[PDB]
Formats: structure tokens, C-alpha cells, sequence
RNA sequence: GAAAUUGGGCGCAAUAGAUAUAGUACCGCAAGGGAAAGAUGAAAAAACCAAGCAUAAUAUAGCAAGGACUAACCCCUAUACCUUCUGCAUAAUGAAUUAACUAGAAAUAACUUUGCAAGGAGAGCCAAAGCUAAGACCCCCGAAACCAGACGA
């Protein structure tokens, strides 16, 4: 509810749209496991569009890890210094190429 | 909606917009201008060839989950549904007038 | 052991000294293979020689000296996916680490 | 027991941490929480359609405080701004007489000029040439 | 069962800088199983629970309760050790900052009633915590006066907005 | 509070047993062991169902009959018993009809 | 005890949190942390503002000069700061003044180098390079990066972009940056005054018009706690500006700042900055 | 309801599993009923999480919240839940609260999916597309009683 959980004011971090649009990603941090099936769709999304996705923005650094995780991971740091870890566990490629878009 | 806009502010719309962040997007539909003097206002819009007011796209975000819950006493009825609206924030860039009266 | 394996340039005409060695005739391409000890004679000169053997799910594939020639020019290249994506023309905001 | 449950404690928290801003045990003991969290969530999507009446209301309340000041009723205001084509809503209208009322001093101003034409059209009965504001705009 | 106030005597802070104030020393002390009972301390605890400590000791001593017979003994075993251990070095310059009491393991007996019936009575026992803090106590905090009443009721006029608008 | 504060000694699992490298063996010593042996006759348990499924009924139905006539005596009189209410039950109460 | 492990994972995880919401750690800076490629970073700070750099020349301009003294602490157990740092104080203190010369005509040189102070203060400096990966990318010792210090290497990329794309690109970084940072703000937010109404006096003079005759305009409830007068500032019976205020003192030492933000051009309705 | 005839664990792990640490303590004249519970470490010859409280009593107004808000309350909106009913805020039932335990068991026929097919099925049985195999539907607590055998004046 509203009362519950907190709340703010609609703000951009630097006045974004001002003088320039600034992109607001600096990294993405993806962890996947090489055998499991709860990545498999994080290794199709490393193979086929994760190169794609990496030229279409040379502002976002992104760290492919590989390591033997249960659960994959997605970690989205922003330029204001907020984290937002979400997991793509159990994700079909197209449902990771939006949810990295929407990131 | 109407949204009273001046230059450098921001308008949160609740849908997506189809566009890249960043992109300069001219609104149409001006309906009423005003400064400290004068105001225009039109019928029911002012032209094209008088203003143009321009906006960029800032953000594409979700909305906060925004339950929804229904019930009936005695009943049993209960659900729980929890919906995020997409949302998307345009920042003004410019409210240009040109004198075409 | 490795599983990598090149085309060579000239296994058009290493292949036709092979059927020469196991027969010859005209169109030496349309020579079928219903002989097993003629099939087994040819494939196993060419995997002695050339480092590749037709896998058992592709050996029934071979009726002909054509369907020979198909398999030996594709290029097999088994390496490692670290490999595969460091060496595929990385932009340079892509790191990829290996806990393996 | 061959099977049990045993992450009970996860399904007690996903309602009890709703309930932590309540009063008395509402805000701990799980069987009195969910009577309220529950009770707290109806009221949160059947407040959906009173955000939207009671900001039009306010609305209608900062239009009708506002016209009283150049003399205007707020159904004499609404009702000939209607008749000008000019298609504000009560938001705008709202927002216009708090943070810009030279504009708002305009609209009233004119609101009452097509008022005043609506009466010499209407005491003036037979064919008589229109009112300048009273002239519509037409589309095709 | 826990004893985490007798372990907070244990901490070690690093040696302080000179260009830094010096640390007050802080003396967590208790007495466990009191047979008295955890809300009937609540009200000594209380009494004492801003005093300096020889005022503390002034009204125990005068109080008719069972347990200020037992605080006077839990705060001047905690007044010995705050010279020996704790390294105060005056008595007199310590304050009772914490003073409180949790319940403790208590025991069941049966008490008869009237007829077949009867209750189970549970025979009442009692923590009692306290932390000495080195230095003078702090002054008690005043009424706020009329003038502090009206700054904040102005602060509060200023800071309101014209709301659910631009 | 019903959950374990420290998490739980691993569960080591071997996978290559012999009981579980060996598992599945001979259970087509029918088909191609010239029907000598059924593969009915290659499971080890009770008396009463080697080789045969029942619900609750029939179970203790086929086990008094079968092995009843050893059993101890304060086990057949719980096994009567459950008889005598099976039968109640799966005969007069129920939904369907 | 209820046999799985599933459930006895996620309650070991669930208190790791509450021990960080119990004891939170001291704050790590990025580059002792997982995933950091301290070369790959950099390319990315470029492209990122839509702005290329030469990039050896950009490294150096993160470097600042207490790293390298306590880079040769620890050796015991590279360039400076200071060119391009300095290089890029005086070119955007020479060049935000270009800005608002060219804009606020009216102001005078008191009021301008007060702007760009305010507009390479500390307080604006450190919070735009805290948005823009500058603490993430420099080199110091001890961090949180001190403002003192976050702000030389702020200006060191901006004295780095001068070298990189010459002048022309530069003043745009300054113009997206710094001047964004004025939105929204009054000018004595900026401009902090003592006598606003002396100093009216003096600029008054300035135009030969006569000293103003502060008049009563409007007021409301003088004998209450909650006054509010309306002096206004009357010149040749003509006003300049009104101004409210809780007592007439404070109506009148404000209706000189109204006048000075009319006598300036930085009024609250004046034409916005051209981005 | 016949007969001829035919021939170690996809168990429990201290409210579980035995009632069982024990048929002990305790209860009854007796037959009989019948519990509860323990957790260090290689060696003792070495924290964080329920209810409940405390830290820290309370400020006009009302199902204890929600919409909100600069702001906890003030403003506006809102007649707890379950069960039973024509219909319950009902002054109808149940419930102090926490933790744990506590309630849908199966047939022919149909359906779905395979195998094989005028045949199917590892004898028996069915078959005018059938037949074999699988999957999928049938609760918990509660009388006053009745009878048999002991134990009690
Ligand atoms: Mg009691
Ligand atoms: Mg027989
Ligand atoms: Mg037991
Ligand atoms: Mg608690
Ligand atoms: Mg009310
Ligand atoms: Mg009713
Ligand atoms: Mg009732
Ligand atoms: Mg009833
Ligand atoms: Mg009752
Ligand atoms: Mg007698």
C-alpha cells in the first residue's frame, strides 16, 4: 500500500534531459552457470545477444562472470549508486532481452 | 490529459511510448500559451505554425506493485492480483512561440 | 587427441586417389557404396589418413562417393565456449571471466 | 510426518511485513494480521475510484473559490468556456487560478463576455447576426 | 536461556587519539533470579534510572520494597568494580543510564481452590540490569516553554504547501 | 520458531553405488531370456504382494488370507478390525454412487 | 527438526540481511569490489557522456596527488593532478562567466564571480561528479573521496576534454553540466547577501534614479502573531517591486531583493536558459 | 456365496516413531487408566528469529486502516472475520494469542494418452475396432446407547 512503503518525488539524477541525455547504466553483472538448466536461457542470451546488446550502448560495461550459480543473476548498477540485483532464473531469451532493456 | 507544462520540468505518462530514451519529440496539441503579458489560446488547439513544444524522453521505468485485492465476507470470495504499469517521464525542453498572428 | 579438424585444400583429388586405390571408372563421384567391405576399405584409408572418422549416426548416410565428399569438407572445430565468445570481436565493454 | 512444512516462517512474513506500521498485535500476532492486511489492501484498490472524485471535487471547490473573485458562479464559468471551444479541464482550470491568475483573470473575462452574448442572443429573439465570441469553429 | 549483559564488561575499544574527547567508562552489571517479581522491580527500576549513584543509594536505602534491598546490593557491587576493573576513579562520578528488569526461569506449584478445581501458581523470579555510566548525570529535560511552543507551530505553518496542485 | 538457525551437515549422495550403478538389471529377463522368469518374480518384499496391487482393502483382505494364519495374535485382531472398517467404509459411505 | 534444506537457505540468507541491517559494513570503494575492470571503465566513462576523449590523457587526469604519495608508502612496505586540473579551473571559470555575461547583461562582476562560485563550489562540484562516476573511476587515499579533492579531479576531466576536443566541445560539457545546475534556484540562494537594501541604494544610483521610498502597499492582522505586510519600494511615486514579509522590516529587507532580481534580469519569469 | 477344475526401506527423527527414558511417576478400593522429557566440545583432568515484556505509558474522533500529506494525528472514505441462513455490524455460532499437530481413502463405465490391431493380453478374460497399460473422483471430530467378560458391599 501507499501508507506502507515509502515514497518520493519525481526527479531526474542531473537534470537528464536538459543539456544532453546521459544513459543511466554503467554496468550490468551477469552470473550463469555453464551446466544448469535454471541458465539456460541467460547462456543463450550470452551467446546470441549480449554483443548485440553491448554496441547498442558503449556507456554500459558488462561483466559476463560464469560461475556455478544455482540461480542466475542480473546486477544493474546505475550512475546514482543504486544497485538493483534481479534474477533471469528460469528466463526464455526474449524475456531476458526485456528484462536487460527495461534495466 | 491536459498537463500544464513550462520549459525544464518533467510529466510522468503512464504508458509506453514506443521511443528510445533521449529522442526530442515535438507534442502536438498546444491549447492554451501564456507568458507574464499575454496569453493564446485556441479552438480548441493552436496551430501548428505558432508553437512547438518540445520533449525528450527520460526514463522508461515500471510503476511501484500496485495490488489488487477483492473480497467478499462470508463468501469465501479472496484474490490477490499485483500489476505494474509502465510508465515513461518526458522532460520539456522548450516551449517556442512564433509570431504568426 | 584433439576433435579439430581442417578441409584440406586438395581432398577433391585425395579422395579420387583413394577410389582409384579401391577399384577408376567414369563419373567417380555416382559410385555407390552397397558393398560393405568397399565402404569399410575407403573410410577407413580416409580416417587413418586425414584424422576423421564418419560417426556411426553418419555412416548410413554414405550411399554414394559424393556423400563422402560432403562430410570431409566441413570444417568441425571443437574448442571451448571461453574460446568461442573471448575470441568472436568483443566490443570493448564486454568482459568475460571464467570460474571454471 | 513425512512431509511438513517447513518454510512456514517465510509465508507468515510475506503478510506481517505489511502489517508493521499497525497498532496493538495487529502488527505481530499473524491471526489478527491478516484480517487487516487483507482488509488493508481492499481499501487500497477501492480508493482507486475516490482519488478520482475527490480530486475532481477539489477541483470543483479551487474552480468555484477562485471565480467567486471576478464575480463568477462556477457553473457560469464551466458552462461558457464550453461554448468558446476552449476544452480545459477542471486540473488545468484548477492549476491555472492558483499559479498563473492573469490567465485565469482572462478566462474569466472571457467566460462572461460569452455569458453577456448569451443573453443579448436570447432577449434579442429573431434573426440576429451572432456574437464575435460566440462565433463556433467548425471542423470537417 | 542468554547472558549478553554479563559480556558487554568484555568489549576493548581501540587507545584513544589525543585530538579526541575522552571516553566515559560504561559498567554493565546484573543479578539473575531475583525471587521477586519482574514488574514489581519495574518500579525501583524506574525511581533510579537518571539518578547519580550515591543519590541512587540514598533512596534505596529509605525504600520499604523488597527489591531496594536487593538494587542497593546489585549497585555497590557495581560501584566496587567500576574502581577495581573498570578504572573510574571516583566513586561519586557515575549515573545509572540503563535500569531495567527482564523476567527470569520461574516455577510452577499448584495452588487448591475450593472444590476439585484449583490454579497453577507460578512462583515469580526476576532479572535486574543496570549500566553505570562515568560522570556527572545529565540534567533532566525542561518543560518547553511558550516560546518553544510557538516556534513550533510557525515551523509548522511555514512549511506548508499548496497541495495536489503544480 | 520453527526453523533451524544453522544450515544442515550436506547431503553426499553417491550416484555410482552398487545398488544404484546395478539398478534396473534384469528387468526385462522375460523378453529377452526366452520367458523363463517372469519379471514378477524379481521383487522382494512380502509374501502377500509379490507380484500384485490393491488398494487398502485388498490388501489386508490378501494378507489375512496369505499370512494370517501365523500372524501374532494381537496384530490379527488389529488387521479383523481394519477389515471390519474398510469394509464399512469403502461399501456404505462415500460421494459417488 | 523438520527434514530439508531449502527452507534452512533462504532463513540463512534472511539473517545475513538483518545482520547488515543490524551492523552495516563500512562503505567499500568500487574497485576492492567484484566485477571492476579499471581500463574497460574508462572507455566507458567516455561514450557514456556522448564525448570522446584522448584516453591515456584522460587517465591521468584521475590520478590525483595523495594517491601517488601513498602509492610510494607502500612500495617501501605516473603524473599529477595538478596540470590538468589547473588547466580546467581557469578555462571554466573563464568560460561559465562567457555564459552568464552573455545572458545576465545586467549583473554586475560582484554578481557573476559570486555565480560562478556557487557554480564551481564544492557543493555543486561533488554532486555533480558523484553522478557522473568520477568517485568510482579517481585514485586517492582515503574515501569517501573528500570534496577537496573530488573537485580537482573533476575539473581535471573537463581540462582533460579541453585538449581532447578543443574549446568548442568543452563549453558544452560546461553548459550540460554546471549551468543545469541552476535550475530552479533563486539568486541569493546563489548569491548570499548582506543588506539587500543598502546595496539597492547603490545600484539605484547607478542609473541616476532617485533612492526609494519605501510605502506600506498592503497589509493584514498587525496586532497578531501572524502579520503580513506588503512593503512596497516606491521611486518617483513609481514602484519597482512589492515584497512580503512577517514584519515590516522583513517585508522591506526582501522588496529590495524583489527590485535587485528586476534591476538584474534574474527574475523567477525570465527567459530560460537555450540548451 | 461355493466347488468341480487350474497350479532390506521414494519408513519416522523427541507434539513424530512404540504408551515407553516407563507400564515407571501419578490416578482409582479394585478391575483399570496412564504421563512428561534430552541436546556444548576433540578434550569440562579446557549472538540474529514466535508470543510475552523491557528499552520507550498516554492527547479530542470512533473495526483501528486507506487516500493521502511538508507533517505521527487532525481532513475525506470504510458496518471485523468464520460459520449458519430468505437475509448477520448484528445484541446468532466459534475464537486470548503464539509454536507445533489436526481433515477426500475407491469401483465398473466413460474420457485422455500410448502399444498392438480383427485381434488384444506374460494362460484364466474381453472382442460386430477392439484390447492392454497408465493418468484422473469419493473427508475429520462428537452422542445418549446396546452387548460380552471381569472388578467393586
Ligand atoms: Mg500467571
Ligand atoms: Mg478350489
Ligand atoms: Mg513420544
Ligand atoms: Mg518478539
Ligand atoms: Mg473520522
Ligand atoms: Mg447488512
Ligand atoms: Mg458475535
Ligand atoms: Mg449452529
Ligand atoms: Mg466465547
Ligand atoms: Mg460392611
Amino acid at each position: 500500500t501507499a501508507r506502507g512503503t515509502p515514497s518520493r518525488f519525481l526527479a531526474s539524477v542531473l537534470h537528464n534531459g536538459l543539456g544532453r541525455y546521459v544513459q543511466q547504466l554503467q554496468r550490468l553483472s551477469f552470473s550463469v552457470s555453464r551446466d544448469g538448466a535454471s541458465s539456460r536461457g541467460a547462456r543463450e542470451f550470452v551467446e546470441r545477444e549480449v554483443i548485440d546488446f553491448a554496441r547498442r550502448n558503449p556507456g554500459v560495461v558488462i561483466y559476463v562472470n560464469s560461475r556455478p550459480c544455482c540461480v542466475p543473476r542480473v546486477v544493474a548498477e546505475y550512475l546514482n549508486g543504486a544497485v538493483r540485483e534481479e534474477s533471469i532464473h528460469c528466463k526464455s531469451v526474449e524475456e531476458i532481452s526485456t528484462l536487460v532493456q527495461k534495466l | 490529459r491536459q498537463w500544464k507544462v513550462t520549459s525544464e520540468d518533467l510529466i510522468l505518462i503512464g504508458n509506453e511510448l514506443d521511443l528510445a530514451c533521449g529522442e526530442r519529440i515535438r507534442l502536438e496539441k498546444v491549447l492554451l500559451v501564456g507568458a507574464d503579458n499575454f496569453t493564446l489560446l485556441g479552438k480548441p488547439l493552436l496551430g501548428k505554425d505558432l508553437v512547438r513544444v518540445e520533449a525528450t524522453v527520460i526514463e522508461k521505468t515500471e510503476s511501484w506493485p500496485r495490488i489488487i485485492m477483492r473480497f467478499r465476507k462470508r463468501k469465501n470470495f479472496k484474490k490477490k492480483r499485483i500489476v505494474t504499469t509502465p510508465q515513461t517521464v518526458l522532460r520539456i525542453n522548450s516551449i517556442e512561440i512564433a509570431p504568426c498572428l | 587427441r584433439s576433435r579439430a579438424y581442417t578441409p584440406p585444400e586438395d581432398l577433391q583429388s585425395r579422395l579420387e586417389s583413394y577410389v582409384k586405390e579401391v577399384f577408376l571408372p567414369s563419373n567417380w563421384q555416382d559410385i555407390s557404396l552397397e558393398d560393405s567391405r568397399l565402404k569399410f576399405n575407403l573410410l577407413a584409408h580416409l580416417a587413418d589418413d586425414l584424422g576423421h572418422v564418419v560417426p556411426n549416426s553418419r555412416l548410413h548416410q554414405m550411399c554414394r562417393v559424393r556423400d563422402v565428399l560432403d562430410f570431409y569438407n566441413v570444417p568441425i572445430q571443437d574448442r571451448s565456449k571461453f574460446d568461442e565468445l573471448s575470441a568472436s570481436n568483443l566490443p570493448p565493454n564486454l568482459k568475460i571471466t571464467w570460474s571454471y | 510426518l513425512r512431509n511438513r512444512v517447513t518454510d512456514r516462517y517465510f509465508r507468515i512474513q510475506e503478510v506481517l511485513k505489511h502489517a508493521r506500521h499497525f497498532r496493538g498485535r495487529k502488527n505481530r500476532c499473524y491471526r489478527l494480521a491478516v484480517r487487516t492486511v487483507i482488509r488493508a489492501f481492499v481499501k487500497c484498490t477501492k480508493a482507486r475510484y475516490l482519488k478520482k472524485k475527490n480530486m475532481r471535487t477539489l477541483w470543483i471547490n479551487r474552480i468555484t473559490a477562485a471565480s467567486q473573485e471576478h464575480g463568477l458562479k462556477y457553473p457560469a464559468l464551466i458552462g461558457n468556456l464550453v461554448k468558446c471551444q476552449v476544452e480545459l479541464n477542471r486540473k488545468v482550470l484548477a492549476d491555472l487560478a492558483i499559479y498563473e491568475p492573469k490567465t485565469f483573470k482572462s478566462l474569466a473575462a472571457l467566460a462572461s463576455r460569452r455569458r453577456h452574448e448569451g443573453f443579448a442572443a436570447a432577449l434579442g429573439d429573431g434573426k440576429e447576426p451572432e456574437g464575435i465570441f460566440s462565433r463556433v469553429v467548425q471542423y470537417h | 536461556i542468554s547472558r549478553k549483559w554479563e559480556k558487554k564488561n568484555k568489549i576493548v575499544y581501540p587507545p584513544q587519539l589525543p585530538g579526541e574527547p575522552r571516553r566515559p567508562a560504561e559498567i554493565y552489571h546484573c543479578r539473575r533470579q531475583i525471587k521477586y517479581s519482574k514488574d514489581k522491580m519495574w518500579y525501583l527500576a524506574k525511581l533510579i534510572r537518571g539518578m547519580s549513584i550515591d543519590q541512587a543509594l540514598a533512596q534505596l536505602e529509605f525504600n520499604d520494597k523488597k527489591g531496594a534491598k536487593i538494587i542497593k546490593e546489585v549497585l555497590l557491587e557495581a560501584q566496587d568494580m567500576a574502581v577495581r576493573d573498570h578504572n573510574v576513579e571516583f566513586r561519586s562520578n557515575l549515573y545509572i543510564a540503563e535500569s531495567t528488569s527482564g523476567r527470569g526461569q520461574c516455577l510452577k506449584r499448584i495452588r487448591y481452590h475450593g472444590r476439585g478445581r484449583f490454579g497453577i501458581m507460578e512462583k515469580v523470579y526476576c532479572h535486574y540490569f543496570v549500566k553505570l555510566v562515568e560522570g556527572p548525570p545529565p540534567p533532566p529535560e525542561p518543560p518547553k516553554t511558550a516560546v518553544a511552543h510557538a516556534k513550533e507551530y510557525i515551523q509548522q505553518l511555514r512549511s506548508r504547501t499548496i497541495v495536489h496542485t503544480l | 520458531i520453527g526453523i533451524r538457525l544453522t544450515l544442515p551437515p550436506p547431503k553426499v549422495v553417491d550416484r555410482w553405488n552398487e545398488k544404484r550403478a546395478m539398478f534396473g538389471v534384469y528387468d526385462n529377463i522375460g523378453i529377452l531370456g526366452n520367458f523363463e522368469k517372469h519379471p514378477k518374480e524379481l521383487i522382494r518384499g512380502p509374501i502377500w504382494l509379490r507380484g500384485w496391487k490393491g488398494n487398502e482393502l485388498q490388501r489386508c483382505i490378501r494378507k489375512r488370507k496369505m499370512v494370517g494364519s501365523r500372524m501374532f495374535a494381537d496384530d490379527l485382531h488389529n488387521l479383523n478390525k481394519r477389515i471390519r472398517y474398510l469394509y464399512k467404509h469403502f461399501n456404505r459411505h462415500g460421494k459417488f454412487r | 527438526v523438520k527434514k530439508g534444506f531449502r527452507a534452512a537457505f533462504r532463513f540463512q540468507k534472511e539473517l545475513e540481511r538483518q545482520r547488515l541491517l543490524r551492523c552495516p559494513p563500512p562503505p567499500v570503494r568500487r574497485s576492492e569490489k567484484p566485477n571492476w575492470d579499471y581500463h574497460a571503465e574508462i572507455q566507458a566513462f567516455g561514450h557514456r557522456l556522448q564525448e570522446n576523449f584522448s584516453l591515456d590523457l584522460l587517465k591521468t587526469a584521475f590520478v590525483n596527488s595523495c594517491y601517488i604519495k601513498s602509492e610510494e608508502a607502500k612500495r617501501q612496505q605516473l603524473k599529477s593532478n595538478q596540470e590538468l586540473s589547473e588547466q580546467g579551473t581557469s578555462f571554466s571559470q573563464t568560460c561559465l562567466t562567457q555564459f552568464l555575461e552573455d545572458e545576465y547583461p545586467d549583473m554586475p562582476t560582484e554578481g557573476i564571480k559570486n555565480l560562478v562560485d556557487f557554480l564551481t563550489g564544492e557543493e555543486v562540484v561533488c554532486h555533480v561528479a558523484r553522478n557522473l562516476a568520477v568517485e568510482q573511476l579517481t585514485l586517492s587515499e582515503e574515501f569517501p573521496v573528500p570534496p577537496a579533492v573530488l573537485q580537482q579531479t573533476f575539473f581535471a576531466v573537463i581540462g582533460a576534454l579541453l585538449q581532447s576536443s578543443g574549446p568548442e566541445r568543452t563549453a558544452l560539457f560546461i553548459r550540460d553540466f554546471l549551468i543545469t545546475q541552476m535550475t530552479g534556484k533563486e539568486l541569493f540562494e546563489m548569491w548570499k547577501i548582506i543588506n539587500p537594501m543598502g546595496l539597492l541604494v547603490e545600484e539605484l544610483k547607478k542609473r541616476n534614479v532617485s533612492a526609494p521610498e519605501s510605502r506600506l502597499t498592503r497589509q493584514s492582522g498587525g496586532t497578531t502573531a501572524l502579520p503580513l505586510y506588503f512593503v512596497g519600494l516606491y521611486c518617483d511615486k513609481k514602484l519597482i517591486a512589492e515584497g512580503p514579509g512577517e514584519t515590516v522590516l522583513v517585508a522591506e529587507e526582501e522588496a529590495a531583493r524583489v527590485a535587485l532580481r528586476k534591476l538584474y534580469g534574474f527574475t523567477e519569469n525570465r527567459r530560460p536558459w537555450n540548451y
